[PDB]
């Protein structure tokens, strides 16, 4: 199991921001990440490639079709790799 | 021991009092302030160290592991016990032929466990491994004697003897000192670095005749 | 040759009980060879067989069987071979306490343990 | 005489969905402190100790990760498990959420832990179990992995049973299935739910579901090689169930290997797990070598976290079915929902319950629940102390904060911000506040109630009188018990009017630890202090066969009342809120009328309970003809009820509470305008009412009694029976304990001979035997308290006939004169 | 047991300081109770009545008769 | 390894299902398995003109699925 992914984990219950493969951009709760990166949100603010905004309750995202994430910076704090 | 340093009360009024069970010096050492006036230079001591049950065995003929028949038989017994959230099969389920108990070539136990078992709870210097070696002097053979509660028969000689012995024991870790300091003088290296001091290996009842004339 | 003949009659009189479904001739005959393995003229192996066979599958009633049958002979059985003692416990306490047994089974047990 | 880690436990104390609050409780000696202390080290690589007992709990904090790594915070309350002590568990009862039981494996369940399961039930709380101390059934007790699992089994059953019997919805039983029980071994490094283990065997071996795997192992399932399908009921092979077979029998070889073949066969066994140890790791004994061993294989804590985690309220959801206990109006309007938001924002009530004092000074730091808002720095506060309603505002002190800590067991880590949903040790809220207090916002007022403040589980009935050697000295000692008033939850202090100090306890190892205390640091002024004596009770055995009536003494309202004795069932339901009066009349009339075919006139005619809201005794009005002067009856009920509390509560014989008693008016000649006189001279009136007709027709006195429980070998059963026998025992039950060598007793003891009953049981058979007590119910005390024909030899021991007659004429010589 | 019993040290004393147990030492009350028995014969007797009738009346007469013939 | 998706959540649940290809289509989980494919009931395709066409029960392979929204409270 990678380190990046137990650091993905971390983030489970912290607002989080994804981009797709296709460049939507969701930014809301982090319910659950799995270990392939599938990813269960709530909440959720997206923003699409015309620049406008919508609001979902609940989303879940195939790791495969993720292109990143945005984390909080209270995670930075796995210095040891 | 000898005393540590050497008129009316309300409490002590003798129609103010209900004496079902007459308090025992027992009692006031069990419980150091709460059954006493002036309690100074006391230890509370207290313990319920859970009881040990370690069975010892008869022969090194049955398994390690085994019932024995001093303990009580289980035989729990309860209503219609119950039923669980069994996730019954006939759905499916299956082991990859892999995987196996953990380790099965292993056998439970051997001609070495019940030894190595009994081992575990032995007093102090068997119940190790390993250890520094100690001077002989400092080795006590009969301590664990005479630290025993109920000689239970013994003539009134060898109990008065018994209580002597914890007195000289108690007053020795009473005093206590840490060695608080430390200069090393090394009598017999400054000795033998000199001219004047040999060495040798002798006989030691060669130098005991040796020590005994050299005092006359 | 003829307590031979009374135990092979007390065998007999047992499996009927039991294979029959007599309460009253199992349980006697049960009585007749706890107490020859007791007098020590009917063998270990065929009191294990009895309980073995009473304690298969055990109901209120072959359970109770074995443990009137063991509230006589417990002590030749655990004294001889403790194996049939240690057996008998174990099996107690699985087909007890891991099957739907009542308050019936539950104090049979009981007074086994007892 | 944590850089960039802080910042984000307080990230994690602000995301309030990611803390757990539980309380580590369980019987003595069972593991508590051991798990807490291997615990702190394993984040932490940076009187009681000479007592090997716990006496006053501990609060941690620590972020924990789980089987998929995401941090947790949990709050955790070390408990005292010495059932003289219960008052600590109440209190962290209160202020967390879930408790985490811990049961011996080679005990099973004892006192404690079956009395601290109903207190946990009652609260409301979640409840799951650690099954400690496993090591025991493989190197001590020596059991086959068969008879292993039998045991386990037998614990998780009957625990299930008695959870089932205090509480009646079947909502959750345990069994490791479910993520209730972990399997413990506090300081041999293993703790192990279903769950972690099977995920243990999925990341070593294959890639097996860990998840439907741990659905298999636990509870009757067997399995055939063969098909590699698990199955219920069918090997005929003689086989083993899952759980054997697959995690106990591999953990005795485990254990066999590394205590008994540690020379030979363990390098092979080693590598055969994926372990390598040094050289200089295999040369360690055989208890630090098995525990690194199993700490090695087994992780850290998985278990624990995972089980907890999984069935913890997390005081986000948390809050809501709490607030119907704890809060006095639970939802109403204002504050009820504001805390069930449990929002870092506004309302800010918190609720204090501990102090812990500083080992310098007399100051304390109190430590308490923030629900909701959020506390910083010099925030000006407003207390609310225990007596204060809503309009009597003279009870709150305004104060503030001057720092604020957070806990490790014994470290401070001082911090400036704390969002709610958290523990806190506040600073500065010390000098306004006793036992209980429930934090406000200073100078923001929107309303405020509290929370009623705690409930005990055992009565404190023993009973210490305390005075200094030269009163020159009594306000030193008056300082002394206010500050342990204050340390202590359940300690009662009252100054008798005689002059005394009276000091009220739980039992004796408990007042040892309290004049402890008073002794060492809050006053060091030298004390006396009298022998033990209990608090007693006053009842009857018949009915008023005629009434005397008290009159005004300007003569104007005439009142006949009589008493009798009521059945303990309906007491016992007063005492339970089985019957609380808070309902309406009708109400009350079915209970009573269903029940125990008490009359509706007489549920009718049943007016109030005495002595408090929960008074054993009953106020009855039946008198048909003036009844219906509701005009003169309906104004008097107030100084009626009145006097009838007073008159139960003060006593009538040595001062001391009655109960199981009924009262009933029976003639109420009410003066025509029953204005002032009437008024403001009737309620000494209605308790001299009462005092006549008790006195009247039968005084009987009431003493408490002690149920004791002892451990014991086999043989020495004999000889704890003989102590009994001199202190008027009563043993009731005597068992052997299932898979232990030990029998275990159950008896009663009358709490006058408690004393040092526990030290002459072990001191008579060399420690095997130790025992503990409880306070239980009281009863009948064998004398006629009234008999002048009783003369008292004043310092042998009397004979039962006269004791009711002593025991009076010592404690009214002290107090009643 | 130093139960009080004693010297605190044997010492200069002429004696052994060895202690040993002593081997030898063993009217209203009828007219209350009637209003209480004439009280259940209104409600009870106009209970019987509700449970064959809450009219009210039916039940006042039921409950008149059992107030007068029971006084009578 | 070889996880499931963890959808049991979102079981007979109306869903909205974004795929590649900018299309999506609307329907009630009945099904998954470890790849993602998923089995979706009373579905209807929502055509870029704005109409909406009911195709019936359906398998969308876990491949072409970039992402899924509930229509419902999970
Ligand atoms: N054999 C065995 N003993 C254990 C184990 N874990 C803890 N202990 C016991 O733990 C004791 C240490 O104190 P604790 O019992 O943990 O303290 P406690 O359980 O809170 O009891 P109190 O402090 O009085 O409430 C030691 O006496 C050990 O007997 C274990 O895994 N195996
Ligand atoms: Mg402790």
């Amino acid at each position: 199991i990678g380190v990046p992914i137990k650091v993905l984990h971390e983030a489970e219950g912290h607002i989080v921001t994804c981009e797709t493969n296709t460049g939507e951009v969701y930014r809301g709760k982090l319910i659950e990440a799995e270990d392939n990166m599938n990813c269960q949100m709530s909440n959720i603010t997206v923003t699409y490639r015309d620049g406008r905004v919508a609001q979902l309750e609940q989303v879940y995202i195939r790791g495969s079709k993720i292109r990143f994430l945005i984390l909080p910076d209270m995670l930075k704090n796995m210095l040891k790799s | 021991f000898e005393p540590l340093v050497r008129d009316w009360n309300e409490f002590n009024d003798i129609n103010k009092i209900i004496i079902r069970q007459p308090i025992r010096t027992e009692y006031k050492i069990a419980f150091p302030y709460l059954y006493n006036n002036l309690p100074h230079h006391v230890h509370l001591t207290w313990y319920h160290t859970p009881n040990v049950v370690f069975i010892k065995t008869e022969d090194p003929d049955l398994p390690a592991f085994y019932f024995d028949p001093l303990i009580n038989p289980i035989s729990h017994r309860h209503s219609v016990k119950s039923q669980e959230p069994l996730p019954d099969d006939d759905e499916e389920f299956e082991l990859p032929e892999f995987v196996e108990p953990f380790l099965k070539d292993t056998p439970l136990y051997t001609d070495n466990t019940a030894n190595g078992i009994a081992l575990l709870w032995a007093p102090r210097p068997f119940n190790l491994r390993s250890g520094r070696t100690r001077r002989a002097l400092d080795i006590p053979l009969v301590k664990n004697w005479y630290r025993e509660h109920c000689p239970a028969g013994q003539p009134v000689k060898v109990r008065v003897s018994y209580q002597k012995l914890l007195k000289y024991y108690v007053l020795n870790a009473l005093k206590h000192r840490p060695p608080k300091a430390q200069k090393k003088r090394y009598l017999f290296r400054s000795f033998k670095a000199t001219k004047f001091f040999q060495s040798t290996k002798l006989d030691w009842v060669e130098v005991g005749l040796q020590v005994c004339r050299q005092g006359y | 040759q003829i307590g031979e003949l009374i135990l092979k009659r007390l065998i007999l009189n047992f499996r009927k009980g039991y294979r029959r479904n007599d309460k009253q001739l199992c349980l006697t005959a049960s009585k007749f060879v706890a107490h020859l393995i007791n007098q020590n003229v009917a063998h270990e192996v065929l009191c294990l067989e009895m309980l073995t066979l009473l304690l298969e599958r055990p109901t209120d009633d072959s359970v109770e069987v074995a443990i009137g049958f063991l509230k006589e002979c417990g002590l030749k059985l655990t004294q001889v071979s403790p194996r049939g003692i240690n057996a008998i416990f174990e099996r107690l306490r699985n087909i007890l306490h891991e099957s739907e047994i009542d308050k019936r089974v539950q104090y049979m047990i009981e007074v086994m343990f007892a | 005489t944590t850089v960039y880690e802080m910042d984000f436990l307080a990230d994690l104390m602000d995301n309030s969905e990611l803390i757990r609050n539980v309380t580590l409780c369980g019987h003595l000696h069972h593991g508590k402190t051991c798990f807490v202390d291997c615990l702190i080290e394993q984040t932490h690589p940076e009187t009681e100790q000479e007592r090997g007992v716990g006496i006053k709990s501990t609060p941690v904090t620590v972020v924990l990760p789980d089987t998929k790594g995401k941090s947790y915070l949990f709050n955790i309350m070390d408990t005292p498990g010495h059932v003289n002590f219960s008052d600590e568990v109440t209190a962290g009862l209160r202020i967390s959420d879930g408790v985490v039981l811990f049961i011996d494996a080679a005990e099973g369940v004892m006192l404690n832990t079956e009395r601290l399961i109903k207190h946990a039930v009652q609260e409301r709380l979640a409840v799951t179990v650690c099954i400690n101390k496993i090591d025991r059934l493989i190197l001590e007790l020596k059991l086959p992995p068969t008879d292993a699992y039998y045991k386990l089994r037998h614990i998780v059953d009957e625990v299930n049973g008695l959870i089932s019997m205090y509480s009646t919805d079947e909502n959750l039983i345990l069994s490791p299935l479910l993520g209730n029980v972990c399997f413990s071994s506090s300081q041999y490094s293993i703790c192990f739910t279903l769950g972690s283990f099977a995920k243990i065997y999925a990341d070593t071996f294959g890639d097996i579901n860990y998840q439907e795997f741990a659905k298999r192992l636990w509870g009757d399932i067997y399995f055939n090689p063969k098909t590699r399908k698990f199955t219920k009921k069918a090997p005929t092979s003689s086989s083993q169930r899952s759980f054997v077979e697959f995690i106990l029998e591999p953990l005795y070889k485990i254990l066999a290997q590394v205590v008994g073949d540690v020379d030979t066969s363990l390098p092979r066994t080693l590598d055969e797990l994926g372990i390598h140890l040094t050289k200089e790791e295999l040369k360690l004994n055989i208890r630090p070598l098995l525990r690194l061993v199993c700490k090695k294989f087994f992780g850290e804590f998985t278990g624990f976290v995972d089980m907890c985690v999984q069935h913890i309220p997390s005081p986000k959801v948390g809050a809501k079915p709490k607030i119907e206990h704890t809060y006095t109006g639970g939802v109403d309007s204002d504050l009820g929902e504001a805390m069930s938001d449990c929002d870092p924002d506004g309302p800010l009530m918190c609720h204090t319950t501990k102090m812990y004092s500083t080992d310098d000074g007399v100051q304390f730091h109190a430590f308490g629940r923030v629900l909701s808002g959020t506390i910083h720095a010099g925030q000006p506060v407003k207390v609310l102390g225990e007596n204060y309603t809503l309009e009597d505002e003279e009870d709150s002190q305004i104060c503030t904060v001057g720092r604020l800590w957070i806990s490790v067991a014994r470290y401070h880590i001082e911090v400036n911000r704390v969002p709610a949903g958290n523990w806190v040790l506040i600073e500065g809220v010390d000098q306004p506040i006793v036992k209980t207090a429930t934090i406000t916002e200073p100078r923001g007022n929107e309303e405020a109630q509290i929370f009623r403040p705690l409930k005990f589980n055992t009565t404190s009935v023993i009973k210490i009188a305390v005075e200094p050697v030269n009163p020159s000295e009594l306000p030193k000692m008056l300082d002394g018990l206010r500050k342990v008033n204050k340390s202590y939850p359940s300690l009662t202090t009252k100054v008798e009017e005689s002059g005394e100090h009276v000091i009220l306890g739980t039992g004796e190892l408990y007042l040892d630890c309290v004049m402890h205390d008073l002794r060492k640091m809050y006053s060091e002024i030298d004390i006396k202090v009298a022998d033990p004596v209990v608090t007693f009770c006053e009842t009857v055995v018949e009915t008023s066969s005629l009434k005397c009536f008290a009159e005004t003494p300007n003569k104007k309202n005439k009142i006949t009342m009589i008493a009798e004795p009521l059945e303990k069932g309906l007491a016992e339901d007063i005492e339970n809120e089985v019957v609380q009066i808070t309902w309406n009349r009708k109400k009350l009339g079915e209970f009573f009328q269903t029940k125990y075919d008490w009359d509706l006139l007489a549920a009718r005619s049943i007016w109030a309970f005495g002595p408090d809201a929960t008074g054993p005794n009953i106020l009855v009005d039946d008198t048909l003809p003036s009844e219906v002067d509701k005009a003169l009856l309906g104004s008097v009920k107030d100084s009626i009820v009145q006097g009838f509390q007073w008159g139960t509560r003060e006593g009538p014989l040595c001062d001391e509470l009655i109960r199981n008693v009924k009262f009933k008016i029976l003639d109420a000649v009410v003066a025509q305008e029953p204005l002032h006189r009437g008024g403001g001279q009737i309620i000494p009136t209605a308790r001299r009412v009462v005092y006549s007709a008790f006195l009247m027709a039968t005084p009987r006195l009431m003493e408490p009694y002690y149920f004791v429980e002892v451990q014991a070998p086999a043989d020495c059963v004999s000889a704890v029976y003989t102590v009994l026998a001199r202190r008027r025992g009563h043993v009731t039950q005597d068992a052997p304990i299932p898979g232990s060598p030990l029998y275990t007793i159950k008896a009663f003891i009358p709490a006058i001979d408690s004393f040092g009953f526990e030290t002459d049981l072990r001191t008579h058979t060399q420690g095997q035997a130790f025992s503990l007590s409880v306070f239980h119910h009281w009863q009948i005390v064998p004398g006629d308290p009234l008999d002048k024909s009783i003369v008292i030899r004043p310092l042998e021991p009397q004979p039962a006939p006269h004791l009711a007659r002593e025991f009076m004429i010592k404690t009214r010589r002290r107090k009643g004169l | 047991m130093y139960n009080g019993i004693g010297l605190p040290t044997p010492r200069g004393s002429g004696t052994n300081g060895y202690v040993q147990r002593n081997l030898s030492l063993v009217p209203d009350i009828l007219d209350h109770e009637r209003k209480r028995r004439v009280e259940l014969r209104c409600l009870e007797l106009e209970e019987m009545m509700e449970e064959q009738g809450y009219e009210e009346q039916q039940i006042q007469e039921k409950v008149a008769t059992f107030r007068l013939m029971l006084l009578e | 390894k070889a996880h499931p998706p963890e959808l049991k959540k979102f079981m007979d649940k109306k869903l909205s299902l974004k795929l590649n290809g900018g299309r999506h289509v609307q329907g009630i989980l009945r099904g998954f398995d470890p790849f993602m494919n998923l089995v979706i009931d009373e579905c209807v395709e929502m055509a870029t003109s704005g109409q909406q066409n009911n195709i019936g029960m359906v398998v969308i392979r876990g491949n072409s699925i970039i992402m899924l929204e509930a229509l419902e409270r999970v």
